[PDB]
């Protein structure tokens, strides 16, 4: 069939077949292509480092995303449709482009000049690398779990503070994850001894002896 | 940083011992060997000797490169992927395809590996972000899958059963090789528990 | 063994994925969209060679045990003056085998007033005593050479 | 020696760098006691011919000096190369060190063809160097027989 | 290599090519240490960790045509495969040929 | 090859002289790989300020020149030719691509991560004795946990502080050196000039010492 | 099976090689440089067609054909997947070089640079990286490597043709 869309298929074939006819200043329909291409990635790329950091954060969103889609349907006892896996896909999807809207600012920071800003942006570089979370995502489950439970004034309250924040979409399942685990004791007990002396050393002893006692 | 733990495990034992242990060595072998960037190299060295401008190299060029990504993921085990490449290996259309980049001259594979490197270093599919372009020197420099006509390893398992049987000369002629009980007195630890291989000796 | 299969596994994460309770991999749709590649469902014209061949075979026999001539100069001429000949006589369409015997006769004469011509030119070359050809010349110039070379020994 | 031969390399490659200290460095390097060799006194010689910035006084003391040192290095390779009849590598070795004081503007001292002559072996290469010695005074457009 | 009132190149083809070596390079609590353990490219392939050949797997069957039954297809490339592709260990050099010459 | 790299040393700083300061290479001039100055100017330049200047060694010129002015001259290209030959990899029409991948290669092979995976790789492959384990112990026992962590954001300057020794030796003959034997001091009696040398064997039987003087008159007898 | 069993044979030497995988063109004369192909690539489990040109129908057509694929006059010649592997010099190269696995096996040569033959334990590349600016003779005190032994005479050789 020697037909319009062949003929161009065989062309395209014949043409990136050897090394010769697709080098630049040859073809322009492949020279546009690529200037457009290249003219993109001028805007919308980040350096290397934050690249690596957007990755390994996107990827614990990922994960995250699909623990909550887990959990509502371990709890709700549902099946796996396309419908939920449509809505992951969507949910996951606007979480990296607020992401890529949140590591801008860090990308910029990281490329502004300045040393408090380069510095802290290498910060958040550093602490998305070594895979700490953020404290930014606590704050948005602990506000999301305040204005699940708080009345009509102070749900208006935070509703109107943050409708002009752009805060990511989070399910109800990410905050009920979150809550949901249980602290740890020897993070509590570094703080209790970075924080407090002595004192808490005599009070993690005296809790000590009560979780003895209990054991008893 | 697993790697620089076991290496600075392995300095410390070392001196603690004051001579080179064989379990010290062995962990330090097994920690630096468990990347799967073996596999990775296969998938994009297979993708390399593909044409950017045919649909069915498109084809072949998206399966191969969703294949790597599942590897690098963990979410496909080894022996599977295997089959898949094999598979996707064994085609004639890929035969094809590498045959016609043979016979052309000028190929296009040297910036197939090269733009390999480039997305196995921004997609994050190696340990360390410039690792990559040395494991790309190794292919090149050293006898591999890169050099390489068709852009597989050698191996038989990768090759058509068609053109394996003129050549070799295999137990009979006209899956797993196991040695036939009959054999009493094959070798000193040779037994029917012993596995033979077509195109190589792994003793 | 064919019970581990691309398409088998596929079919397999896809009746897997079907009931449910399983999460689909990315690689499964992934591969839903990118299938995996299957092995199956996939000179001289001929009358002129024999006339060159006859013609050939019946001159072989003409010229050397014919006319006992070896030396034969030039023979391209009269082989396509045959041939032409031939072409001329299958024109108006004779005959076959009489065209090859007066297409023969034509090159028999053809090769003996050659002959002759060379065996004129070769009497008066010889007569006068003044022309040598360039044959004689350099078997001149080697007997001499292997006769100064019996004066070296 | 190798520390002289990576230092000159190394050091007239960098580009911050100013000549009189190229030959700073080499001053303080034969002064701590290494020898120098043929390696090292052509990147001198290089550094030499690629340095006009400077004055010419300079340009010329430090031409005497390379004169003195590829005629001390002529002189030392004809002693050690003497005992195992190597007059035909010594024979190459000479036309280097001929060709790099050519460059130069100048010649090999007498005092090291008089000793080069009668340490010669083979006839030939006894009438071949003067033969150069005598084509090195004169340039090559000159006359002959 | 120690040999401990043996000859070295049996010792070390005992500690090699035995079945209870290989079984303790797969794991099997085997009585003391029958396998080397320090060994980099110079370990066979046939006992690599990127293998598809485990005995541990292999314990359950009683047949060898179990074995061929029910068994995996074994893995074709790994790193110490490729390792011994770059250095060509994949088959042995050919040795001198005793076909012609002699039997001295 | 000093000839060459002084030569298009020369150039390069006499262009930045003429042209008065800054020189900014944006994506697009990068990608197209053109300087300030064209071969056509370059070629003008060693054509009218050098009269005793041939063909093939003034385009030599040229070459060098056009890749002193992007980054330092890195002699690697060359070795590279040599042990990569050009039908391996299958360009054997296109000499532009073949010397475009080889000085590709090249500068990638100088930086400190390529120097680093080598030596990781090279102590996969067991080239190391307990003389190099004892110094990599000394270089890691030096580095602190302040030092070590301002190392561990790099992904090779913690690995490159351990290796530095091991990646000089695994460079072969370039840069690893010779044990070589013992050259200790004369100790020679500066009146006399004896030296004593001491021999011994059967432990206690035979023991000797030799009193060694240099004798001038070549007359000399043990 | 379905047909009579019918011995092969052919003016052309291109029939001979899409025909066979390996081809050995042997005269029967050189008994000795045949017998050491016959090793090697029996070694390797490659299946082998030998022809001795000795009382052959197509001496002449084969005689000149296999001049014109090999410019030398030498016999035997091996031809491995439509190509020319040589004579006994050419096969015992690429067996020193450890290139004649995948030349019988897999009907290619690696044009891999660097020689395989000369390695110390594994093989890995212990200074194949290119050295800045050059310079590996000017280094006097490099490292040169053991000590390499030569023998002082050369000791009798069992068979002219053991090798």
């Amino acid at each position: 069939l020697s037909s319009g869309i062949n003929l161009g298929r065989l062309r395209l074939a014949e043409q990136f077949s050897s090394m010769n006819g697709w080098q630049s200043k040859e073809d322009p329909a492949f020279d546009a292509y690529v200037k457009e291409r290249r003219r993109k990635e001028n805007y919308e790329a980040f350096d290397q480092r934050v690249e690596r950091g957007y990755a390994a954060a996107a990827k614990l969103h990922k994960a995250e995303i699909q623990n909550a889609v887990k959990r509502r349907l371990k709890s709700s006892g549902a099946k796996f449709t396309a419908e939920t896996l449509r809505e992951m896909s969507s949910a996951v999807t606007e979480r990296l482009a607020w992401l890529r809207d949140v590591w801008a600012q860090i990308d910029a920071d990281y490329r502004s000049g300045d040393s408090a800003r380069q510095e802290t942006a290498a910060q958040e570089i550093s602490a998305a690398l070594r895979g700490e979370p953020n404290d930014y995502m606590r704050w948005v489950y602990e506000t999301k779990r305040e204005l699940r439970f708080a009345g009509p004034v102070g749900r208006r309250a935070i509703q109107e503070e943050l409708q002009a924040a752009e805060l990511p979409e989070v399910l109800d399942e990410e905050v009920n994850r979150y809550h949901d685990l249980k602290l740890n004791m020897m993070e509590i007990e570094r703080e209790v001894k970075a924080k407090y002396g002595v004192a808490g050393q005599q009070h993690w002893a005296e809790l000590q002896a009560a979780k003895d006692e209990e054991y008893i | 940083d697993t790697e620089f733990q076991a290496l600075v495990e392995f300095i410390e034992g070392a001196s603690y011992d004051q001579l080179i242990s064989g379990r010290r060595f062995k962990k330090v072998y097994d920690v630096l060997s468990e990347n799967d960037d073996m596999f990775i190299w296969l998938c994009h060295t297979a993708m390399s000797v593909l044409n950017p401008g045919d649909m069915r190299s498109r084809l072949i060029y998206n399966h191969l490169r969703i294949l790597a990504e599942s590897v690098a993921s963990g979410e496909m085990t080894q022996r599977t992927a295997f089959r898949f490449f094999e598979s996707a290996v064994r085609s004639p259309a890929y035969r094809e395809i590498a045959k016609r980049q043979l016979e052309g001259g000028a190929a296009t594979r040297l910036a197939g590996i090269s733009a390999a490197a480039d997305v196995m270093r921004r997609m994050g599919l190696t340990r360390r972000p410039m690792s990559s372009y040395f494991e790309l020197y190794q292919r090149i420099v050293e006898r591999s899958e890169a050099m390489t006509p068709w852009g597989f390893p050698p191996l038989f398992q990768f090759e058509e059963r068609l053109s394996l049987e003129p050549r070799l000369k295999f137990f009979s002629r006209a899956r797993i090789f196991w040695i036939p009980p009959t054999w009493n007195r094959a070798g000193r630890f040779l037994g029917p528990h012993v596995t033979l291989y077509p195109g190589m000796t792994p003793d | 063994n064919e019970k581990y299969e691309p398409w088998e596994h596929m079919k397999r994460m896809g009746r897997l994925v079907g009931t449910g309770f399983y999460i689909p991999p990315e690689w499964y749709n992934h591969f839903r969209m990118f299938p995996p590649i299957n092995h199956n469902f996939q000179t001289l014209s001929p009358e002129r060679v024999a006339l060159r061949d006859e013609l050939a075979r019946k001159s072989r026999l003409v010229a050397s045990e014919g006319m006992r001539y070896y030396n034969i100069f030039w023979v391209r001429k009269p082989l396509d003056t045959m041939e032409k000949e031939y072409y001329e006589l299958k024109r108006r369409g004779v005959d076959h085998g009489e065209a090859i015997r007066k297409v023969l006769q034509g090159f028999y004469s053809g090769l003996a007033v050659k002959k002759r011509v060379a065996a004129i030119q070769a009497e008066e070359a010889k007569l006068t005593g003044r022309f040598i050809t360039m044959r004689e010349a350099t078997v001149v110039l080697g007997v001499l050479a292997k006769l100064h070379k019996e004066q070296l020994t | 020696v190798d520390t002289m031969n990576v230092l000159l390399t190394r050091a007239a490659r960098h580009e911050h760098i100013q000549v009189d200290d190229v030959f700073l460095l080499f001053d303080e390097l034969v002064a701590l006691g290494a020898r120098p060799d043929l390696a090292a006194a052509e990147t001198l010689h290089t550094v030499l011919s690629h340095s006009a910035s400077m004055p010419e006084e300079w340009r010329e003391a430090r031409r005497l000096q390379l004169v003195e040192l590829y005629n001390n290095l002529a002189m030392e390779e004809v002693e050690r190369l003497a005992p195992h009849r190597a007059d035909r590598l010594l024979k190459e070795q000479m036309k280097r060190f001929r060709g790099n004081l050519q460059q130069l503007g100048s010649g090999l001292r007498p005092t090291v063809y008089c000793r080069y002559l009668h340490t010669t072996h083979t006839a030939a290469v006894l009438l071949e160097e003067v033969h150069n010695f005598l084509w090195e005074l004169v340039p090559n457009d000159h006359p002959a027989m | 290599i120690n040999s401990g009132d043996q000859s070295p190149y049996r010792y070390v083809e005992e500690r090699l090519y035995s079945k209870p070596s290989r079984l303790d390079r797969e794991g099997v609590k085997v009585n003391k240490t029958y396998a080397l353990q320090g060994l980099g490219d110079l370990e066979p392939l046939r006992y690599g960790a990127n293998f598809g050949i485990s005995e541990k797997d292999a314990l359950k069957y009683e047949t060898v045509a179990e074995k061929a039954k029910y068994m995996e297809p074994p893995i074709p490339y790994s790193s110490l495969a490729a390792r011994k592709l770059a250095a060509g260990a994949l088959w042995p050099a050919a040795p001198d040929p005793e076909g012609m010459i002699s039997k001295e | 090859e000093l000839r060459l790299d002084l030569t298009a040393q020369s150039l390069k700083e006499a262009w930045m002289r003429v042209s008065g300061g800054v020189y900014f290479q944006s994506v697009d001039e990068y990608y197209a790989s053109v300087d300030g100055l064209d071969a056509e100017q370059i070629g003008e330049v060693l054509a009218a300020l050098f009269p005793e200047l041939n063909c093939y060694e003034a385009q030599a010129l040229v070459q060098r020149t056009l890749e002193c002015i992007s980054r330092p001259v890195s002699a690697a290209s060359r070795q590279l030719s040599r042990t990569i030959t050009a039908e391996a990899v299958g360009l054997d029409n296109a000499p532009g691509h073949y010397t475009n991948f080889l000085e590709w290669m090249g500068r990638l092979t100088e930086t400190r991560a390529f120097k680093t995976e080598h030596a990781l790789f090279e102590f996969s492959r067991r080239k190391f004795n307990r003389d190099d384990v004892r110094v990599m112990f000394e270089n890691y026992r030096l580095m602190s946990k302040a030092t070590l962590l301002a190392d561990s954001a790099d992904s090779y300057s913690h690995f490159y502080t351990v290796l530095k020794d091991f990646a000089r030796k695994v460079a072969g003959e370039d840069s690893r050196h010779q044990i070589g034997v013992r050259i200790d001091e004369a100790e020679v009696d500066p009146e006399t000039g004896i030296a004593v040398g001491r021999g011994c064997a059967d432990g206690e039987k035979y023991h000797f010492t030799a009193l060694l003087r240099e004798n001038r008159d070549h007359n000399g007898i043990i | 099976s379905a047909t009579r069993w019918l011995p092969f044979v052919s003016s052309d030497l291109k029939d001979y090689l899409n025909r066979y995988w390996a081809v050995m063109f042997t005269v029967g004369a050189r008994p000795i440089e045949t017998g050491h192909i016959r090793h090697y690539v029996s070694w390797y489990c490659t299946r082998m067609k030998v022809v001795l040109l000795d009382h052959h129908v197509y001496v002449e057509p084969l005689r000149q054909q296999l001049q014109e694929a090999s410019r030398t006059p030498e016999l035997p010649l091996l031809f491995v997947n439509k190509k020319l592997v040589g004579t006994l010099r050419d096969v015992e190269l690429l067996e020193r070089e450890k290139k004649l696995k995948d030349v019988l096996h897999f009907g290619f040569e690696w044009r891999v640079g660097g020689s395989v033959a000369a390695t110390n334990g594994q093989k890995s590349l212990m200074g194949a990286l290119p050295a800045p600016y050059g310079d590996a003779e000017f280094f006097r005190g490099r490292y040169r490597g053991p000590p390499v032994a030569r023998p002082v005479v050369s000791l009798p050789t069992l068979h002219p043709f053991a090798l």
